[PDB]
């Protein structure tokens, strides 16, 4: 047989990286409220996701 | 392992004994004994090699066994011997002039091989520490055996790594340059499949000893020297045929150098032969360069087909016979191959029949033997994988005389092509 | 649909199974005694042994000669590769005639090779690590395996993979959340992106956007190269490779463009000899086409039989229309077909016979039913009538202009006076010569 | 010089010139006990004693 | 049919304006 | 090694004339006494241009004695053989391939001392500064015989970079030309490991810096070349590899200017010495009118060395003319300017030693009898295929396990191998069937 057991246990900066983020998608449609269409970009002045 | 059957495959050797008689229709060839003879004759004194620059002169008819004779002699002379072929035609370059064509010819069938002994270590690896802060570790070597350990030093550890070698791997270890080579995988090289593996070929574990001292050889030719010393460039044996060495210290310093080789007993020489099929195609310039290029110490041997006869020389209107001058001629032991009779017509279609693997029957030899006699060897011999196809499209067994009738009659040789050529034909 | 070409209407050679020719199969009228002699070596290549032959199409000008050569190509299939070269390509400037006829010789070799790789693809979700025992003095636990969800449009799953496949995620610094790529035979990992599912609004970050990975997260699928030997040559003749600075003079047109035996021997023919008996390449022997073939020189056709006679090359077919002509490169050497004697009793020849009215009346009809014209009866006979006297060629490019006549007076088929008046329009080679002979 | 060629075999050894120091030649004689790879030993005529 | 014209070129060299102070959190 | 190995010199006796059996060579006494002048005129080092002409039959000698020049005048001297048809170069000019031949038929022998730091490096430190490159180097050389820390420039600093060392070392330095080697680690850290990828070589030997002289020999087509397509370094100009890179094409200005001066600048101080040597032109005949014309202001230059050419044809139409004919294939311009020397016909008697004697040189045991039937298979065919047939005779009596060679052994040999004229009268014979 043929194995392999790489370890780097003595230290935390290891076993920090498997949780490193494991976050999930949360950019969603940012609706503007002028014609409620695919939103497409912040104005830079008015902080307000516009599409049209 | 599939490499077809060219027109000269069915030789494999010069049918000759131990005090060179050439035999009837041993080892391929058939009849043509004096030439036959010759050929065993020059192909000994090639395997001796203690002469250098020698020329011989194969004349004869076309369709008499020169170029098989040639072959022969190849296949007699086998590998770990340069045998370089070459058509006169092929010198004919456009980068580069017909001497330095004709000196690269020479130089590439001329090998020096460097004998050395450097030690290695072969064995199955069986585990491979390493921990990093430099990184150190530690190799643990098993053959059939013994076992042994190892401590990995830095350079060690990096060649391991890139070569990316693992546990139950057999390798080898070139102590001197610590180039690593693994050979393949033992069959503890199995790692417990239990994810993406691809991979379970196996082989035995090294034996013998553990760190044995073996022996290498390393052969390349003169021309390859030359070519990979004239320019940063060392790759021209591959990359491409650009080439025109100065005749400056380069090609001299190879030749100096090779001879305190030779002296020192680091590599000392095997000579090679040059079949120069079709000489008749090179220039005067080229005869005139060759008069004294055969006169070298480092001149391999070369034997030159010819069909021609009384014929003016290329590059001028000089009538000489085998259209070469008498002032190279002179150079060459000239050997004539005569036609064949009727009974060594006949055995060489058998034999290549047989040898191209189609059974002919009784009176299909003696018609195609007819048909040899009367129009030329090779048209009889082109005549029989014609007529095997006709058999094994009407679902036959052995070639009859009806399918190698209908094929003489459905192909045309030159004699009869030419008596059809009855009309304009575009002139 | 593409281009009608002068050959577009042949389709094979129309011949029984017992070997024998029919009529007009497969487009092709009459020429019997031909098209069973070429049937013949197309059994022949189709026996991919037996190689090193050549074959002489011989016969007058434009007889069947190129039509029935590439109607062979057609019967054997596009699957064996098939190499035209006019006798006028030999002639470079930047490399010699013998290495051209060398790379045309083992250009059309082919060689088809296949393998087969496992491949997977899928927005990851996670990594997690499988902790177990300290292999050795207790300086901490170690890890065994590392266990990454693979997420796609149809499913997502879990798979385990080695700690080097960790350290190569590592140093190749991917997150949870991106499209990976990943085999088992080689082990590589690739990066594709992001996926399009997590596509942004407005962020610019161009990256080849990968989308939806569409498919099973685990997929095999055999791939099939064609591959020739020229291509191995040219590749490693002049590769194309990285920063190399050897390969860094692709700025150059490169001149000098010989190959070298040393090569063409010890690198290029083990490596498909091993593919060969391995079971990873099968050798796809082909067929060599030269018309025209008495434009090559003296030292051309030295070169040529000389290399037909090598165990490796493929089988030729020459073309040939002159007849008893002088051998091009020489002074004044007479030989039949321009062909030197040599050469011509090494070469299998095939007369190309010459058409009656009936026959050239039915390959006008094929024509014309090829380039869609609707030519009527009355027509059909008088080109018929009007090619027995000038050439079939002559007589068969009478059908565009005639029916581009027709549709201008209002037609829809060739009539009489369209191709009357066209004859009269346009002259054939004997016409027009007569008129030369008559003028100063 | 047969350093030299001695070193070419793949093999470890130690000097001991006269104008190595008394410190150096105590150091080496030290190092002699179970030595890894080392066979030969070398030695002078005058400085040997 | 960007070209700039000589006008609007004229125009331009003019008194400029100063940029905005964004900085809404709101809808 | 055959065809050449029983030359080795003209066999001249101390007043210049010609020994009958001696040196190797035999018979033509009046040439070999002819080419004593020649060379005495060579190792006179006093005249230029010179030109001589070996004419005659083939194999008549006269490249034997052109070989037998050369081994007189030893290696010392340049000795350049050249074959006519090198001429038709396809990169450079068909008169500078002839020019470039003629530069480096002249030698020059210099004496040169170059420095050269060695030692198990200690430690190398690059001393840094704000231009922000790397200023300097200062690297610690150990020997066995002491140690010093010396300054390099960053292009060695490069260097040692690229060769990839390490502290603790040994590499050899040049300051000349400025190439750093690694010659390994110190074979004191060889007990570090038990295995290593790395060369071991023990502490470098005698002083770290040290000069040396050397009495190198090289010829001006040598600094010719050296300065058309130069190297050097310290540069890029590696890009010489991709720039052109066929032969230079040599210059005249250049040719004749700088590098005259420089050698004349290092001959006149004592560092060099010129060393004319011989230009040796076999088969001559295949050269085109425009070379026999450059060959007139070739031979009419101060410079030249002495030139022998070889001719073979008694009276043929000139190369590049097609329509003119002369005697030698060569212009009568040119056959002016040349001392033609004859090469005498061999006669049956003198044709036996010559067979001995190359029979003696090829190791074969010649029994008298087989020798004396050489005599009559000479006299009836040519002295070339005579002696060409010995070794196949020594072969076949190896075989046949006779230690001599007999009558029958040459007998098969010569019915086994033609010669040019029975093989020209086979062909006359079989005239329309050799095609
Ligand atoms: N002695 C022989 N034994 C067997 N085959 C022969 C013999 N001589 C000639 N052949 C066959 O004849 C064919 C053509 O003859 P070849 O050897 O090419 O003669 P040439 O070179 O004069 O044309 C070859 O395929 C060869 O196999
Ligand atoms: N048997 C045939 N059936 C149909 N068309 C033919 C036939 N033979 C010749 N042709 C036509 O004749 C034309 C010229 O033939 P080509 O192959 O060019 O002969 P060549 O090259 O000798 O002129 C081709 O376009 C082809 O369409
Ligand atoms: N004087 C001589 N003594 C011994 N051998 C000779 C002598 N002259 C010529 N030979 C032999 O004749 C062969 C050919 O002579 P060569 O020098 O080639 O004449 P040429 O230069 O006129 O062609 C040489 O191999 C040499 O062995």
């Amino acid at each position: 047989c043929s194995r392999t057991f790489i370890t780097f246990s003595d230290d935390a900066t290891f076993e920090e990286w498997f949780p490193q983020g494991r976050p999930p998608k949360v950019p969603v449609r940012e609706v503007c409220p002028v014609t409620h269409r695919p939103a497409l970009y912040r104005d830079p002045v008015t902080d307000i996701p516009y599409a049209t | 392992r599939i490499e077809r059957i060219g027109a000269h495959s069915h030789i494999r050797g010069l049918g000759l004994d131990d005090a060179l008689e050439p035999r009837q229709a041993s080892q391929g060839m058939v009849g043509q004994l004096a030439a036959r003879r010759a050929a065993g004759v020059v192909l000994e004194m090639i395997r001796e090699g203690k002469i250098a620059g020698r020329a011989v002169l194969i004349a004869g008819q076309p369709g008499t066994g020169k170029t098989a004779i040639a072959m022969g002699m190849a296949q007699a002379l086998g590998p770990d011997t340069p045998f370089t072929a070459i058509a006169g035609s092929e010198i004919f370059s456009l980068e580069m002039s017909k001497t330095e064509a004709l000196t690269q010819a020479f130089r590439r069938s001329i090998g020096v091989r460097i004998k050395e002994e450097t030690e290695i270590i072969e064995g199955e690896v069986v585990e491979i520490q390493i921990d990093r802060p430099s990184k150190v570790g530690k190799l643990t070597l098993k053959t059939t055996e013994m076992e042994t350990i190892y401590d990995l030093g830095t350079k060690m550890i990096e060649s391991l790594t890139k070569d990316k070698v693992q546990a139950g791997d057999v390798i080898t270890i070139d102590k001197a340059t610590g180039k690593i080579s693994k050979l393949g995988r033992s069959f503890t090289r199995a790692r417990d499949y239990d994810a993406m593996g691809s991979q379970t070929k196996f082989v035995q574990c090294p034996d013998g000893e553990l760190q044995k001292r073996k022996e290498v050889v390393h052969t390349v030719s003169l021309h390859e020297i030359d070519v990979i010393n004239s320019r940063t460039q060392g790759f021209l044996a591959l990359f491409s045929g650009d080439t025109g060495e100065i005749k400056s210290e380069v090609r001299e310093q190879i030749n100096a150098k090779v001879a305190e080789w030779r002296e020192e007993g680091k590599a000392e020489i095997i000579p090679g032969v040059l079949f120069i099929d079709e000489v008749h195609m090179l220039d005067i310039e080229s005869f005139s360069f060759l008069n004294r290029a055969l006169e070298s110490d480092m001149a391999p041997v070369l034997i030159m087909a010819t069909n021609r006869g009384i014929t003016r020389i290329r590059g001028t209107s000089y009538q000489s016979p085998h259209g070469i001058p008498i002032d190279l001629l002179d150079r060459l032991l000239i050997v004539s191959t005569t036609p064949y009779s009727e009974k060594d017509t006949k055995q060489i279609l058998r034999i290549r029949c047989e040898e191209e693997d189609v059974e002919m029957s009784e009176d299909a030899y003696t018609v195609l033997t007819r048909i040899g006699l009367e129009t030329s060897l090779r048209y009889a011999i082109q005549l029989i994988t014609a007529a095997s196809l006709v058999c094994r499209k009407r679902k036959g067994t052995e070639v009859q005389v009806d399918d190698i009738k209908r094929v003489y009659s459905l192909f045309l040789d030159e004699s009869r092509s030419t008596q059809y050529m009855k009309e304009y034909q575009d002139a | 649909t593409q281009r009608i070409a002068s050959h577009s209407h042949v389709k094979g050679l129309g011949l029984d199974e017992s070997g024998l020719a029919k009529q007009a199969a497969s487009g092709l009228v009459g020429q019997e005694n031909a098209r069973e002699a070429c049937g013949v070596i197309v059994e022949l290549i189709k026996s991919k042994k037996m190689a090193g032959r050549a074959v002489l199409l011989a016969g007058p000008p434009g007889t069947g000669k190129t039509a029935l050569a590439l109607a062979i190509a057609q019967e054997l299939g596009s699957k064996v590769p098939f190499c035209p070269m006019v006798g006028s390509e030999v002639y470079s400037t930047e490399i010699k005639k013998t290495e051209v006829l060398m790379e045309n010789f083992r250009r059309a070799i082919g060689l088809r090779i296949k393998e087969t790789k496992e491949v997977y693809e899928g927005e990851v979700t996670e990594l997690t690590p499988c902790e177990t025992e300290n292999p050795m003095g207790g300086y901490g636990k170690t890890i065994s395996h590392v266990i990454i969800g693979l997420k796609t449009a149809k499913g997502t799953k879990q798979l385990k993979l080695d700690p080097s496949i960790f350290e190569s995620l590592q140093k190749e610094r991917v997150e949870a959340g991106d499209v990976i790529y990943i085999e088992a035979n080689s082990g590589a990992v690739k990066r594709q992106g992001r996926c399009d599912t997590y596509a942004t609004e407005f962020d610019l970050e161009a990256e080849e956007y990968v989308p939806l990975p569409k498919g099973d997260v685990h997929k095999k699928k055999e791939i099939i190269q064609d591959v020739t030997l020229h291509d191995l040559d040219v590749a490693n003749a002049r590769p194309q490779g990285g920063q190399d600075i050897l390969s860094m003079m692709g700025q150059l047109m490169k001149p000098k463009k010989t190959e070298i035996t040393d090569k063409l021997r010890g690198e290029i023919n083990k490596v498909v000899n091993k593919y060969i008996d391995q079971g990873i390449a099968e050798l796809v022997p082909g067929v060599l086409f030269v018309d025209e073939v008495h434009m090559l020189d003296i030292e051309c056709f030295t070169y040529l039989h000389r290399a037909l006679e090598s165990s490796i090359a493929p089988i030729v077919i020459f073309a040939s229309n002159r007849g008893n002509c002088v051998i091009r490169g020489t002074e004044d050497i007479t030989s039949p077909h321009g062909i030197p004697l040599d050469l011509l009793d090494r070469v299998m020849i095939i007369r190309t016979m010459l058409y009656t009215p009936q026959e050239m009346k039915q390959i006008i009809k094929i024509r014309a039913q090829t380039e869609g014209i609707n030519i009527s009866e009355e027509a059909l006979n008088h080109l018929g009538e009007i090619g027995t006297k000038t050439t079939l060629r002559y007589s068969v490019q009478l059908l565009t202009p005639a029916n581009l006549l027709a549709k201008i007076n209002g037609k829809d088929s060739i009539e009489k006076e369209h191709v009357e008046e066209i004859s009269e329009l346009f002259y054939d080679a004997k016409s027009s010569a007569k008129i030369l002979a008559d003028q100063q | 010089v047969l350093e030299q060629f001695l070193t070419y075999h793949g093999h470890l050894y130690l000097r001991l010139d006269g104008s190595t120091r008394v410190e150096q030649r105590q150091a080496l004689m030290e190092r002699f006990n179970a030595d890894k790879r080392i066979f030969c030993f070398i030695l002078s005529t005058r400085s040997g004693g | 049919r960007h070209r700039l014209s000589r006008r609007v070129l004229l125009e331009v060299a003019t008194a400029p304006d100063p940029p905005p102070r964004p900085k809404p959190v709101k809808m």
